[PDB]
C-alpha cells in the first residue's frame, strides 16, 4: 500500500523524529555517506511489523535505546502512520497508526490508542499479507545475496508462504496430537462403557 | 461480537471468554462444518482460523 | 531464630548514587 | 505471615512478645521477596493503626524501601505515602521525603505511582482559599530541597520533567496552573521574607530548580528580586544566593518578551562591580550570565572588551616586570590582583570567543595565542598558588576552544605536573576539576544543540559529517589517560575522588574503550569511602549488563591493583566481584584455578598479597555447596605435592625456606578455616572429585557465628616472619617449632 | 484445495520467473524444474551466452549473476502477486551499470504494482524514483528530511573529495 | 621479490596456453559481471594449494575448462607461476593435474607435496593461513568471525599448531600424575586411620604397617614420576607461551599504530582481547575497535565500511609481522564512498612501493585510477565463454 509517515523517539540513533513530508506511492530513494545510521530505519520498521527480531536476549533490547547523551532513556517508541485506502487492512478507518512502546522489560502495541493482546497484530498483519518470519521483500545491509545461494528447502518454504498455506501445517500437526489423545480417551470410554 | 460464527471467532482468536454453556449445546459441529464448506469469498487464512475454532470446540466437547 | 537469611546485608546492598 | 499480619492488624496490642519479634525481623531479612512484603505490610498496618511507638522501628521501615524486588517497593511506598498523608509534623518526614524521589527513575511502574502519589500529595490546583495549607506545603517543599543539596538535585528536576511530559495535551493543565500558583507565592514568601538565611537560600534554590526545568514563569518577577542582587554583606550564603540569582536571570532574560534596555544595562554594570569586589566563585557564576546577556540580544560588548583590554594591559605590566625582575616585591603587593586578572581573562576566554572580527574590529593579532603563551609563561612560577591560578585559567580558556590542548607543551604541562611524584597535591585536584567540568559543558552543549536541530538544519552540509568537532573530545584521552592510571596511585583520596569522577563521566560519554581501566575500578571498589566504591561497582555492573566476559578478562590484575591501593592507604574487600561472577561455572572455576596455581606454586611473590587473597577467599560469601568442595580438592592436590616436597627438602636440609613455608602455612590455615566454616565431614571432602555432577552439590551452606579465626593466626605468623633475616638462636628455634607444627599438620586427618 | 493451489501458484511463479529473466537478461533463458514430487525440491536451470550450449548449476556463479537470480525471483513472486511494500538496501551492489540501467527500468515498469523504497551509492539507479529523501547525521545523532534531485545527484557521484 | 606472471592451461574459461602479462608493483583486474576474473585468484590459490570448496567448486574434476557445462576441454591441465626476485633470478613453480590427481613441479621436474610445502614456506607462504586471499562476501565476516577460528589462525601463524598434540599429551599426564598422587594420599590416610584404631592384635598391626610402608613407597614413586613429568611440561608451556605471546604483543603494537594511521585520524582505537590472558592461545580472541566518529557499540551492529577498515587493518598488521611476497584483494571497496576508497588507494600507493606487491579486483574507477598498470579481460562467446587478456599502461599520464 502506501506508508504515510514514521515517528521515532529514542529507538537506536534518533532522539526525536518529528513530522516530515510524507512518502510517495511509487518509489522513494535515499542516499547518504558511509555509516549514515540508515539501518535504523530497517530495524525500526521490522521491529514494528515482524516478531522474530524481538526473540533474542534482553541485553541488546536494553542496548536498543538511543543512549547518545544527557539523560538515559528507559522508554522509547516507534510510530508508523499509513492509509488503508484499498481496505486491504480489515479495520475500517482511513488513517491507521501502529506504534510500539519499548521498555527494559516492557513492550506495548497501540493501534490508534488501543491496547493489544499481542495476537491482534499477528493475525492482523497476516490478513494484510505480511509474514513476520520472511526474508522476503526486506533485505539487510549487505545481506542481499544469501537468498539466491539459499538452498532448496527454504525455497519450498518460501513458495509455500507465497501460497499462503504456511499456517496450515502448524495448524494440522497441532490438531493431530489432540486427535490421537482423544482417540485414547474415547477408546477408554468404550471399555468403561462396557463396564 | 455478533453473528452465528462469532463464537468461532472467539474460539479461534480469544478462547478465554468461552464458557461451558456455549461448549455444551450452542451449535452442532456437523451443521457448522457444512455451513462453512460452500461459502463464497472465503480467504485461506480465515478458513484456517475457522478450522481452529471447530477443532478446538470439538476437542473441548470430547 | 535466624534460619533463612542473607549474610548480613552483603547480598543486598545496592547503593544510592549521584 | 500475611494471615498473622491480619491477626495483629485486628489486635495491635500483642506486638511485644519476643519470639514473634525475632520471627518478623528474620522475615524482614529473609532471602525472599514475598516474606519481605508480608512483613513490611505487617509493620505498615501497625504504623497506620498505631502512629505512636512505631517510630523506634521507623529506621528499619525506611531501610526497607530499597529491596531489589518489584511489589515490595510498591508496598513500602504505599505505607510511607499513607504515613505522610495521615500525620503531619512527624519529626523525620522531609528526610523520609528525600529517599523515594531517589528511586523515581528506577522502574517505569514506580515512576508512575510515585508521580501521581506526589501530585495528589503536593501538586493539586488549590483554589484561592486556605492560605496556611499552601504555606506549610511551601515550607515542606523548601525543607525537602534544602535537604536535597548534599546528595544531588538531578532526581527532583527529573521528577519535574516526568510531570511535564505526563500531560502532553491540555488536560486543564492542573499542575501547570498550580505550578505558577506556587512560584509567585514563593516570590510572595520572598516578598514577606525581608530579613534565617538558610531558608532564603532554600527558597532561591527552589526557584533555581524551577528555572532549570522550564524558564517560562519568572519573567514577571525578575525586577522584584532585582534589588536583592545589588549589594549584600560578606556572608557565604549570600554569595551562593548571588550565584543562584545570576543563573536564574541567565535563564529567564532570554525568554522574557521586549525588555527594558537600561534594565539589562544597569544589571550588567552592577554585576561587574560584584565581579571586582568579590571572590572567584561568584565571579565565574556571574560572568556566565554576563556573557549570556551581552551575546544574547544587546551589542555593547565594546565596554566589556575594554575591560578585557584593561586586564590584559595590567597582566602585560606584571609580566614585563617579571621579565627582568623575577624577585620583584611589587608583584607580591598586587598578587591577589594578579590572581583576579588571571581568573577574569580565563572567564572572558571561557564564555565566548573574543578573537573574532567584531570584538577586535581590526587586523587580526590572534590574541588567543598571545594569552595562552602568556599563561604558559606565568605557569612556570616559583610560588604555588600562582600556578594553581594558572591551571584554573588554562582550564577556563580551554573550555571554549578544545583544539588548544592538541598542542604539545600543554600535554607537557599536564604530564609533568601529574607525574614525577609531585610534592603539591592541590594542582592535581584543580587539573582533574578542569577535566571533569570540561566533560560537563561539552555534554551539556551537545545535548542542548540536539534540541534545536531545526534552527540550524538547513545551513549545514551532508557529505562531511563534521565529526572532528566531536572526535577531538575523544582523541585527547589517548594523549593522557594512561598517565591518569598512575594518577590513581595517590595517598590523598580527593585525588581518587576526582579521578573516578572523570573516568566515570568519560565512560558515561563512552568515547574511550570500556575494559582498559577495569582493574583500577575493581581496586577502588575496595575504598573506605562508600561513594567511591559505590560508583566503582555501579560502573562495573553497568558494563556487566552490556558486556559479559570483560571483567572475567581482568581478574588477577584487579588483585594486584587492589594490593597497591591498600599500600596507598598505608569481610572481603573485593566480594562484589564474586557477587557478579557467581553465575558462570566455567569462568569462576578458571579464575580460582589460575589464582590457586599461579600465585601459590612457584611465583616468588610477596607473602602479603597472598595473605589478603586468602583473607578475601575465606571472606567471599559463597552460596552453594560445590565451590568450597572444588577449592578444597585442588587445595589437597597442590598442598600434598608442595608440602611433601618442602618437608622432604627440609628433612634433607634458609630465609627462602622460611618464606615458602610461610606461604604453605597460609594455605593450611585457609584450608582449616574453610573446613571449619563449612562444617562438613572430611570424608566427603576426600570422596569429592572436580566436575562430578552439576546437580549434586547445590545445597545451601550454613555459616556459623564467630568462625573468622584465620586473620588473627595469619597475622601472628606473619609478625613471626616480617621477612626477617638474622643469625640468632631464637630464629632457629622458631624455624624448628614451625617445622614441628608442619609435621603435625601433615599428620592431621 | 491447497494441493492444486500449490500447483497453480508454482506454474504462475515459474512462468513469471522466466519472463522477468528474459526481461533483465538480454540473452538467455532460465526457469524452474519441479522434482520427483511427494515434493522434495525445486531446481533452477539457467542457460546464457549460448542459451542452449551452456548448462550450469546453483553454486558456481558470479556475484552479479546470483544477484540477478535473486532479484528475478523477487519479482517472480511480485508479478505473481505483489506484496504490500518493497524495500532495498544497496540492492545494486555486485551488478554493473548496464544492469543497473536494467533494474531501474523494471522499477519504472513495476512502480504501479507496489511501493518501492531503496537506498544506494550509485547514480544510475536513482533516476528511477519519484522524490528524494536525505539522511543527516550531526551532533552524534541522525535525522531524516526531504531533499531535491539535483543536490543529491551531486552528492552521490559528482563530489569526489575528502568529504 | 614478487610474482612476475601466471600461466594457465585448460582451467576456468582459459583454453590452451596464454601468457598473462607481467605484474608490476600494483596492477588491477577489472571487468563486468561474469567476465571470468575471480578464477585467476582461484588458480593463484590452486597452485598454492587449498581445499576445493572455497573455489566455489566440488570434486576437483570440475575445474577443467568446459567441465561446469558438462563437456571438458580435456583430461589435462597446467597452471604455472614465475616468481621474480632480485639478484636476477626467477623461480618457476607449477601444478600439474590430470583428472582427479595432481602433482607439483619446480623448474619443470616432478616435485612431491611435502618438500614443495616447506620450500614455499621458505618463500614466505603459509598455506594453512588463508589470511591473505580475499573472498567475495568474506570481508564482512573477517570481523564477524567466531573467535575460535581466528584464534587457530594466530596459533598456527606462531608455528605452534603441530605442537598441540605434544602439549595436550603432556597436559594429560599432568592431570593423571596429579590424580595418582592424591589418590595415593587418600589411600595412605585411610590406612593410617585404620591402623590408628588398630593400635587400640600385634601381628595384623605389623602387617598393616608394612602395607602402610608399601603405600608410602608407591606414593614416593608417583612423586618422582610427577616430578620428572613436571619440568618437561614447564619448558613445553614456556616455549609455546613465549612464541605465542611475542607474536601477540607485536601484532597488538603494530595494529595499534597502523589503525591510528590509516583512518587519517587521531580519534579511533582498536583492540584485540584475549580470553583468559594468562594462557590465551587455548581460549578465544575477540576483536573490538572504536569508530572514527561513532559511539562504542558492539561490532555486530556495524555498517560495512568500518568492518572493511578493521579487516584490512588486521591484514596489514599480520603482514607487518610476517610478510607475504604479494597480495590479492577481492573488491574490498564494497560499500564505500569516494573518501574511503581514496584513503585505501593512497595507502596502498605509499605502502606498496617499498613493502609489498598487491593486486586487486574492483569496479569503482578511482581505486584503480591510482594504479600503475591495468589488466583488461574480454569474455567471448562460443560453445562456452573464452576470456582473453590485454594489458594497459598507466604510468604515462598527468595528475
Ligand atoms: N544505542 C545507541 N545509542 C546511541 N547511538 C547509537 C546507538 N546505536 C547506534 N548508534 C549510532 O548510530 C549510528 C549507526 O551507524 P551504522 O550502524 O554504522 O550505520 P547504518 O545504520 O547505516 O548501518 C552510529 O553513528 C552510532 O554511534
Ligand atoms: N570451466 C569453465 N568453463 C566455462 N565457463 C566457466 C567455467 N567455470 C566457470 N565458468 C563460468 O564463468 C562465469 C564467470 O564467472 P567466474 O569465471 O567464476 O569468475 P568471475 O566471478 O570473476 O566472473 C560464471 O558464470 C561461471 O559459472
Ligand atoms: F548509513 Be548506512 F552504511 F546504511
Ligand atoms: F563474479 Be565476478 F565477474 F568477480
Amino acid at each position: 500500500m502506501y506508508i504515510k509517515q514514521v515517528i521515532i523517539q529514542g529507538f537506536r540513533s534518533y532522539r526525536d523524529q518529528t513530522i516530515v513530508d510524507p512518502f510517495s506511492s511509487k518509489h522513494n530513494v535515499i542516499v547518504g555517506r558511509n555509516g549514515s545510521g540508515k539501518s535504523n530505519f530497517f530495524y525500526a520498521i521490522q521491529f514494528v511489523l515482524s516478531d522474530e527480531f524481538s526473540h533474542l536476549r534482553p541485553e541488546q533490547r536494553l542496548a536498543l535505546l538511543h543512549e547518545g547523551t544527557g539523560p538515559r532513556v528507559i522508554s522509547a517508541f516507534v510510530e508508523i502512520i499509513f492509509d488503508n485506502s484499498d481496505n486491504r487492512l480489515p479495520i475500517d478507518k482511513e488513517e491507521v497508526s501502529l506504534r510500539r512502546v519499548i521498555g527494559a522489560k516492557k513492550d506495548q502495541y497501540f493501534l490508534d490508542k488501543k491496547m493489544v493482546t499481542k495476537n491482534d497484530v499477528m493475525n492482523l498483519l497476516e490478513s494484510a499479507g505480511f509474514s513476520r518470519s520472511n526474508p522476503y521483500y526486506i533485505v539487510k545491509q549487505g545481506k542481499i545475496n544469501q537468498m539466491a545461494t539459499a538452498p532448496d528447502s527454504q525455497r519450498l518454504k518460501l513458495l509455500r508462504e507465497v501460497a499462503g498455506t504456511r499456517v496450515y501445517d502448524e495448524r494440522k500437526e497441532e490438531s493431530i496430537s489432540l486427535m490421537k489423545e482423544t482417540e485414547g480417551k474415547r477408546e477408554k470410554i468404550n471399555e468403561l462403557l462396557k463396564y | 461480537k455478533r453473528g452465528p460464527l462469532a463464537k468461532i471467532w472467539l474460539a479461534a482468536h480469544w478462547d478465554k471468554k468461552l464458557t461451558k454453556a456455549h461448549v455444551f449445546e450452542c451449535n452442532l459441529e456437523s451443521s457448522v462444518e457444512s455451513i462453512i464448506s460452500p461459502k463464497v469469498k472465503m480467504a485461506l487464512r480465515t478458513s484456517g482460523h475457522l478450522l481452529l475454532g471447530v477443532v478446538r470446540i470439538y476437542h473441548r466437547k470430547a | 531464630i535466624l534460619q533463612e537469611n542473607d549474610f548480613g546485608d552483603f547480598g543486598m546492598d545496592d547503593r544510592e548514587i549521584m | 505471615m500475611k494471615c498473622l499480619s491480619e491477626v495483629v492488624a485486628v489486635d495491635p496490642s500483642i506486638l511485644a512478645r519476643l519470639d514473634m519479634q525475632r520471627g518478623v525481623h528474620g522475615r524482614l531479612m529473609d532471602n525472599s521477596t514475598s516474606v519481605r512484603e508480608a512483613a513490611v505490610e505487617l509493620l505498615g498496618r501497625f504504623v497506620l493503626c498505631r502512629p505512636q511507638l512505631a517510630e523506634q522501628y521507623y529506621d528499619m521501615l525506611i531501610e526497607r524501601i530499597l529491596d531489589t524486588g518489584i511489589s515490595v517497593r510498591k508496598r513500602v511506598i504505599k505505607i510511607l505515602r499513607d504515613i505522610c498523608i495521615e500525620q503531619p509534623t512527624f519529626p523525620k518526614i522531609t528526610e523520609m521525603c528525600v529517599k523515594m524521589i531517589r528511586r523515581v527513575n528506577d522502574e517505569e511502574g514506580i515512576k508512575k505511582l510515585v508521580n501521581e502519589t506526589f501530585q495528589k500529595l503536593w501538586f493539586t490546583p488549590t483554589p484561592h482559599n486556605d492560605k496556611e495549607a499552601m504555606t506549610r506545603k511551601i515550607l515542606n517543599i523548601t525543607d525537602v530541597v534544602a535537604a536535597c543539596r548534599d546528595t544531588g538535585y538531578d532526581w527532583f528536576e527529573q521528577l519535574l520533567q516526568n510531570l511535564l511530559k505526563s500531560e502532553e495535551d491540555s488536560s486543564y493543565k492542573p499542575v501547570k496552573k498550580a505550578c505558577t500558583q506556587l512560584v509567585d507565592n514563593l516570590v510572595e514568601h520572598i516578598l514577606k521574607y525581608e530579613e534565617n538565611s538558610g531558608r532564603l537560600v532554600a527558597c532561591i534554590t527552589t526557584l533555581f530548580l524551577f528555572s532549570k526545568i522550564r524558564p517560562q514563569l519568572m519573567v514577571k518577577h525578575a525586577m522584584t528580586m532585582q534589588p536583592y542582587l545589588t549589594t549584600k554583606c560578606s556572608t557565604q550564603n549570600d554569595f551562593m544566593v548571588i550565584c543562584n540569582v545570576a543563573k536564574i536571570l541567565e535563564l529567564v532574560v532570554p525568554l522574557m518578551e521586549h525588555p527594558s534596555e537600561t534594565f539589562l544595562a544597569t544589571i550588567e554594570e552592577d554585576l561587574m562591580k560584584l565581579i571586582i569586589k568579590y571572590g572567584m566563585t561568584v565571579v565565574q557564576h556571574c560572568v556566565s550570565c554576563l556573557g549570556a546577556v551581552v551575546n544574547k540580544v544587546t551589542q555593547n560588548f565594546k565596554f566589556v572588551w575594554a575591560c578585557f583590554n584593561r586586564y590584559y594591559g595590567a597582566i602585560s605590566k606584571l609580566k614585563s616586570q617579571h621579565q627582568e625582575d623575577p624577585n620583584n616585591t611589587s608583584l607580591l603587593t598586587n598578587k591577589p590582583a594578579l590572581l583576579r586578572s588571571l581568573f577574569t581573562v580565563g572567564a572572558l576566554c571561557r564564555h565566548f570567543d573574543f578573537d573574532l572580527e567584531d570584538f577586535k574590529g581590526n587586523s587580526k593579532v590572534n590574541i588567543k595565542d598571545k594569552v595562552l603563551e602568556l599563561l604558559m609563561y606565568f605557569t612556570k612560577h616559583s610560588d604555588e598558588e600562582v600556578q594553581t591560578k594558572a591551571i584554573i585559567g588554562l582550564g577556563f580558556a580551554f573550555i571554549q576552544h578544545p583544539s588548544l590542548m592538541f598542542e604539545q607543551e600543554v600535554k607537557n604541562l599536564y604530564n609533568n605536573i601529574l607525574s614525577d611524584k609531585n610534592s603539591s597535591v592541590n594542582l592535581k585536584i584543580q587539573v582533574l576539576k578542569n577535566l571533569q567540568t570540561y566533560l560537563q559543558e561539552e555534554d551539556t552543549r551537545m545535548q542542548q544543540a540536539d534540541r534545536d536541530w531545526k534552527k540550524v538544519a538547513k545551513q549545514e552540509d551532508l557529505k562531511e559529517m563534521g565529526d572532528v568537532s566531536s572526535g577531538m573530545s575523544s582523541s585527547i584521552m589517548q594523549l593522557y589517560l594512561k598517565q591518569v592510571l598512575e594518577a590513581f596511585f595517590h595517598t590523598q583520596s580527593s585525588v581518587r575522588h576526582f579521578a573516578l569522577n572523570v573516568i566515570a563521566l568519560t565512560l558515561n560519554q563512552g568515547l574511550i574503550h570500556p575494559v582498559q581501566c577495569v582493574p583500577y575500578l575493581i581496586a577502588m571498589g575496595t575504598d573506605p569511602e562508600p561513594a567511591m566504591r559505590n560508583k566503582a561497582d555501579q560502573q562495573l555492573v553497568e558494563i556487566d549488563k552490556k558486556y559479559a566476559g570483560f571483567i572475567h578478562m581482568k581478574a588477577v590484575a584487579g588483585m594486584k591493583m587492589s594490593y597497591q591501593v591498600q599500600q596507598a592507604i598505608n569481610s572481603a574487600l573485593c566480594s562484589h566481584l564474586y557477587s557478579m561472577i557467581r553465575g558462570n561455572r566455567q569462568h569462576r572455576r578458571a579464575f580460582l584455578i589460575s589464582l590457586l596455581n599461579l600465585f601459590d606454586d612457584t611465583a616468588k611473590t610477596d607473602v602479603t598479597m597472598l595473605l589478603y587473597i586468602a583473607d578475601n577467599l575465606a571472606c567471599f560469601p559463597y552460596q552453594t555447596q560445590e565451590e568450597p568442595l572444588f577449592i578444597m580438592h585442588h587445595i589437597d592436590i597442590t598442598l600434598s605435592v608442595s608440602g611433601s616436597n618442602l618437608l622432604q627438602s627440609f628433612k634433607e636440609s634458609l630465609i627462602e625456606f622460611a618464606n615458602v613455608s610461610q606461604g604453605i602455612l597460609l594455605l593450611l590455615m585457609l584450608k582449616q578455616h574453610l573446613k571449619n566454616l563449612c562444617g562438613f565431614s572430611d570424608s566427603k571432602i576426600q570422596k569429592y572429585s572436580p566436575s562430578e555432577s552439576a546437580k549434586v552439590y547445590d545445597k545451601a551452606i550454613n555459616r556459623k557465628t564467630g568462625v573468622h579465626f584465620h586473620p588473627k593466626q595469619t597475622l601472628d605468623f606473619l609478625r613471626s616472619d616480617m621477612a626477617n633475616s638474622k643469625i640468632t638462636e631464637e630464629v632457629k628455634r622458631s624455624i624448628v617449632k614451625q617445622y614441628l607444627d608442619f609435621k603435625l599438620l601433615m599428620e592431621h586427618l | 484445495r491447497k494441493y492444486e493451489a500449490i500447483q497453480l501458484t508454482f506454474k504462475q511463479v515459474s512462468k513469471n520467473f522466466s519472463e522477468v529473466f528474459q526481461k533483465l537478461v538480454p540473452g538467455g533463458k532460465a526457469t524452474l524444474v519441479m522434482k520427483k514430487g511427494q515434493f522434495t525440491g525445486v531446481g533452477i536451470r539457467v542457460s546464457f551466452t549460448g542459451k542452449q550450449g551452456e548448462m550450469r548449476e546453483m553454486q558456481q556463479l558470479s556475484g552479479g549473476q546470483k544477484s540477478l537470480v535473486a532479484l528475478a525471483l523477487i519479482f517472480a513472486i511480485q508479478k505473481c502477486d505483489p506484496a504490500p511494500f518493497y524495500l532495498f538496501d544497496e540492492i545494486d551492489q555486485a551488478l554493473d551499470a548496464q544492469h543497473r540501467k536494467a533494474v531501474s527500468d523494471m522499477i519504472m515498469e513495476l512502480a504501479v504494482h507496489a511501493q518501492f523504497i531503496t537506498t544506494t551509492f550509485r547514480p544510475e539507479l536513482l533516476e528511477s524514483a519519484d522524490k528524494f529523501y536525505g539522511v543527516k547525521f550531526r551532533n552524534k545523532v541522525s535525522h531524516i528530511d526531504v531533499i531535491t534531485a539535483e543536490m543529491a545527484k551531486d552528492f552521490v557521484e559528482d563530489d569526489t573529495t575528502h568529504g | 621479490g614478487f610474482l612476475k606472471l601466471i600461466e594457465i592451461e585448460n582451467f576456468k574459461s582459459y583454453k590452451g596456453r596464454q601468457i598473462i602479462g607481467p605484474f608490476q608493483r600494483f596492477t588491477a583486474i577489472i571487468g563486468p559481471n561474469g567476465s571470468g576474473k575471480s578464477n585467476l585468484m582461484d588458480a593463484i590459490s590452486f597452485v598454492l594449494g587449498e581445499k576445493t570448496s572455497n573455489l566455489r567448486v566440488k570434486t576437483l574434476r570440475d575445474l577443467i575448462h568446459g567441465a561446469p557445462v558438462g563437456k571438458p576441454a580435456a583430461n589435462r591441465a597446467f597452471v604455472s607461476m614465475v616468481y621474480s626476485e632480485e639478484g636476477a633470478e626467477d623461480r618457476t613453480f607449477a601444478r600439474v593435474i590430470v583428472g582427479g590427481s595432481s602433482e607439483y613441479k619446480i623448474n619443470n621436474k616432478v616435485v612431491q607435496l611435502h618438500e614443495y610445502s616447506e620450500e614455499l614456506e621458505k618463500l614466505g607462504i603459509l598455506i594453512k593461513a588463508r589470511n591473505f586471499l580475499v573472498f567475495q562476501g568474506a570481508v564482512e565476516s573477517i570481523a564477524m568471525k567466531n573467535p575460535k577460528e581466528r584464534t587457530a589462525l594466530f596459533e598456527e601463524i606462531s608455528r605452534s599448531g603441530e605442537l598441540a598434540q605434544e602439549y595436550d599429551k603432556r597436559k594429560k599426564e599432568m592431570v593423571k600424575a596429579e590424580e595418582d598422587t592424591q589418590f595415593n594420599y587418600h589411600r595412605k590416610k585411610n590406612i593410617a586411620a585404620e591402623r590408628k584404631e588398630a593400635k587400640q592384635a600385634m601381628e595384623k598391626l605389623e602387617s598393616v604397617r608394612d602395607k602402610f610402608q608399601e603405600t608410602s613407597d608407591e606414593f614416593e614413586a608417583a612423586r618422582k614420576r610427577a616430578k620428572k613429568a613436571k619440568q618437561a611440561f614447564e619448558q613445553i608451556k614456556k616455549e609455546r607461551f613465549d612464541r605465542f605471546n611475542a607474536c601477540f604483543e607485536s601484532v597488538a603494537t603494530n595494529i595499534d599504530e597502523i589503525y591510528k594511521a590509516l583512518s587519517r585520524n587521531s580519534s579511533a582505537q582498536a583492540f584485540l582481547g584475549p580470553e583468559n590472558p594468562e594462557e590465551p592461545y587455548l581460549d578465544g580472541i575477540n576483536y573490538n575497535c572504536v569508530a572514527p566518529g561513532k559511539r562504542f557499540r558492539p561490532m555486530d551492529n556495524l555498517s560495512g565500511g568500518e568492518k572493511t577498515v578493521a579487516a584490512l587493518a588486521l591484514l596489514f598488521a599480520i603482514h607487518s609481522y610476517k610478510p607475504a611476497p604479494f597480495f590479492v584483494l577481492d573488491e574490498i571497496d564494497a560499500a564505500l564512498d569516494n573518501t574511503n576508497i581514496g584513503k585505501v588507494a593512497n595507502y596502498i600507493k605509499e605502502q606498496s612501493t617499498c613493502n609489498f606487491q598487491a593486486i586487486v579486483i574492483s569496479l569503482k574507477e578511482e581505486f584503480y585510477t591510482k594504479a600503475e598498470s591495468l589488466i583488461g579481460v574480454y569474455p567471448e562467446q562460443g560453445d562456452c565463454v573464452i576470456s582473453k587478456v590485454l594489458t594497459f599502461d598507466l604510468t604515462k599520464y598527468p595528475d
